């Protein structure tokens, strides 16, 4: 399995982009695993 | 090899490539998220990246040396997902975090969706630091996506 790295882009803030998505506030829990999940 | 930038993790078997990741190269160290590499090395152009730090639970692993990425996100402000999705070129999405109340503090997070292979695209500040990495997350009642703003201790 060959994997492998290739260049992407410049990492910049874009001047005047576009501003989207909302802003949810979560109750979660990280287990040792690495994963989130929603506190019920 | 290590020229700073943002990068695709790719793999390739017999036949075309997949992109399964994204990642940051910054202070001659590759930073991206665990569970696109598992710590296997990578491949720049000639030569060979080695893992040299990781935690599964953090999600994340840095080659070559150290975590260098410590910026913050300040609790306040918009920020960037430069987001590198497979087969797109890298674009600015702009948006102000929600949270991640967690035991063990508060994590700003992303509600934006994209592929599984636009795992470790930085989140970025004004400045344009990378504050964190995009890609570890829950999906919510009407099956969007949130992500963390995911940042390692340097
Ligand atoms: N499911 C939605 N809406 N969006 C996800 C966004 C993925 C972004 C990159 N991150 C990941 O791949 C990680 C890897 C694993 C890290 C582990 N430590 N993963 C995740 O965090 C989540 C975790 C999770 C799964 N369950 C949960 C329940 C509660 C809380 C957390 C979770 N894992 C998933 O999301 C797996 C999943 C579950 C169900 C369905 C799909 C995938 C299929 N979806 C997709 O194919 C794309 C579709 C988008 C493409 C771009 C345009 C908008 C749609 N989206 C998606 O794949």
């Amino acid at each position: 399995v060959d994997m492998y790295i290739e260049r992407a882009g410049d990492i910049t803030w874009e001047k005047d982009a576009e501003v989207t998505g909302n802003s949810p506030r979560l109750d979660v829990a990280l287990d040792e695993s690495g994963d989130f999940s929603l506190v019920e | 090899e290590t020229t700073d930038g943002v990068y695709r993790v790719m793999t390739r078997r017999l036949l075309g490539s997949t992109q399964v990741g994204v990642g940051v190269m910054q202070e001659g160290v590759f930073h991206t998220m665990w569970h696109v590499t598992k710590g296997a090395a990578l491949r720049s152009g000639e030569g060979r990246l080695d893992p040299y730090w990781g935690d599964v639970k953090q999600d994340l692993v840095s080659y070559c040396g150290p975590w260098k990425l410590d910026a913050a996100w300040d609790g306040l402000s918009e920020v960037q997902l430069l987001a590198v999705p497979p087969g797109e070129r890298a674009k600015n999405i702009q948006t102000l975090p929600g949270i991640f109340k967690t035991k063990d503090g508060d994590i700003g997070a992303v509600a934006l969706d994209y592929p599984a292979g636009t795992s470790g695209s930085p989140i970025l500040d004004k400045c344009g630091r990378v504050i964190g990495l995009y890609g570890n997350g829950v999906v919510i009642k009407n099956g969007s996506y949130v992500s963390a703003i995911t940042q390692g201790k340097r």
